Protein backbone atom coordinates (compact mmCIF):
# COMPACT_ATOMS: atom_id res chain seq x y z
CA UNK A 1 0.00 0.00 0.00
CA UNK A 2 1.04 3.56 -0.82
CA UNK A 3 0.63 6.69 1.28
CA UNK A 4 0.76 10.46 0.69
CA UNK A 5 3.28 12.58 2.61
CA UNK A 6 1.83 15.96 1.67
CA UNK A 7 -1.33 17.52 3.15
CA UNK A 8 -3.20 19.95 0.84
CA UNK A 9 -4.92 23.19 1.95
CA UNK A 10 -6.86 25.82 -0.05
CA UNK B 1 -11.51 10.85 33.38
CA UNK B 2 -12.41 9.79 29.85
CA UNK B 3 -9.57 9.29 27.37
CA UNK B 4 -11.10 7.47 24.38
CA UNK B 5 -9.91 7.17 20.81
CA UNK B 6 -10.74 10.25 18.64
CA UNK B 7 -14.39 10.46 17.44
CA UNK B 8 -13.30 9.68 13.84
CA UNK B 9 -11.46 6.46 14.85
CA UNK B 10 -13.06 3.29 13.44
CA UNK B 11 -11.66 -0.23 13.43
CA UNK B 12 -12.02 -0.52 9.64
CA UNK B 13 -9.78 -1.41 6.72
CA UNK B 14 -8.39 0.97 4.15
CA UNK B 15 -11.20 -0.12 1.77
CA UNK B 16 -13.93 0.16 4.39
CA UNK B 17 -12.73 3.65 5.35
CA UNK B 18 -12.72 4.70 1.67
CA UNK B 19 -16.31 3.46 1.23
CA UNK B 20 -17.56 5.17 4.39
CA UNK B 21 -16.27 8.56 3.20
CA UNK B 22 -17.82 8.24 -0.28
CA UNK B 23 -21.20 7.05 1.04
CA UNK B 24 -21.67 9.85 3.61
CA UNK B 25 -19.71 13.03 2.76
CA UNK B 26 -22.20 14.93 4.92
CA UNK B 27 -20.70 13.25 8.02
CA UNK B 28 -17.08 14.35 7.46
CA UNK B 29 -14.12 13.41 5.25
CA UNK B 30 -11.46 12.05 7.58
CA UNK B 31 -11.10 8.70 9.33
CA UNK B 32 -8.47 7.38 11.75
CA UNK B 33 -7.99 3.60 11.62
CA UNK B 34 -5.61 0.85 12.72
CA UNK B 35 -2.49 0.77 10.60
CA UNK B 36 -2.35 -2.40 8.48
CA UNK B 37 0.40 -4.79 9.69
CA UNK B 38 1.45 -2.54 12.58
CA UNK B 39 0.40 -1.16 15.99
CA UNK B 40 0.51 2.25 14.32
CA UNK B 41 -2.34 4.17 12.73
CA UNK B 42 -3.50 5.47 9.36
CA UNK B 43 -5.58 8.49 8.39
CA UNK B 44 -7.78 8.23 5.29
CA UNK B 45 -9.21 11.42 3.85
CA UNK B 46 -11.49 12.35 0.94
CA UNK B 47 -10.84 15.87 -0.37
CA UNK B 48 -12.81 17.67 -3.08
CA UNK B 49 -10.53 20.62 -3.76
CA UNK B 50 -10.12 20.07 -7.54
CA UNK B 51 -11.64 16.57 -8.01
CA UNK B 52 -12.49 14.00 -5.31
CA UNK B 53 -9.30 12.26 -4.15
CA UNK B 54 -8.76 9.58 -1.50
CA UNK B 55 -5.45 9.88 0.34
CA UNK B 56 -3.88 7.86 3.17
CA UNK B 57 -1.33 8.94 5.75
CA UNK B 58 0.82 7.05 8.26
CA UNK B 59 0.78 8.03 11.94
CA UNK B 60 3.57 6.23 13.78
CA UNK B 61 3.76 5.55 17.50
CA UNK B 62 7.21 6.70 18.68
CA UNK B 63 7.81 6.53 22.43
CA UNK B 64 4.87 8.34 24.04
CA UNK B 65 4.19 10.41 20.95
CA UNK B 66 2.94 10.07 17.39
CA UNK B 67 4.73 11.15 14.24
CA UNK B 68 2.67 12.04 11.19
CA UNK B 69 4.78 10.89 8.22
CA UNK B 70 4.85 13.96 5.97
CA UNK B 71 7.64 15.51 3.87
CA UNK B 72 8.53 17.35 7.05
CA UNK B 73 7.36 14.95 9.82
CA UNK B 74 5.30 16.37 12.70
CA UNK B 75 5.34 14.88 16.23
CA UNK B 76 2.45 15.29 18.68
CA UNK B 77 1.64 13.78 22.12
CA UNK B 78 -1.69 12.08 21.43
CA UNK B 79 -4.20 11.19 18.76
CA UNK B 80 -6.58 14.07 19.50
CA UNK B 81 -3.61 16.36 18.81
CA UNK B 82 -3.01 14.54 15.47
CA UNK B 83 -6.63 15.13 14.39
CA UNK B 84 -6.33 18.82 15.46
CA UNK B 85 -3.19 19.10 13.30
CA UNK B 86 -4.92 17.66 10.20
CA UNK B 87 -7.80 20.12 10.59
CA UNK B 88 -5.50 23.08 11.25
CA UNK B 89 -2.98 22.28 8.47
CA UNK B 90 -5.80 21.97 5.87
CA UNK B 91 -7.38 25.17 7.19
CA UNK B 92 -10.63 23.44 8.15
CA UNK B 93 -11.07 21.52 4.91
CA UNK B 94 -10.71 18.24 6.78
CA UNK B 95 -13.47 17.36 9.20
CA UNK B 96 -13.59 14.20 11.33
CA UNK B 97 -16.08 11.64 10.06
CA UNK B 98 -18.77 11.34 12.78
CA UNK B 99 -20.79 8.21 11.94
Amino acid sequence: NSYENVLIAK
Amino acid sequence: VLNPMPACFYTVSRKEATEMLQKNPSLGNMILRPGSDSRNYSITIRQEIDIPRIKHYKVMSVGQNYTIELEKPVTLPNLFSVIDYFVKETRGNLRPFIA
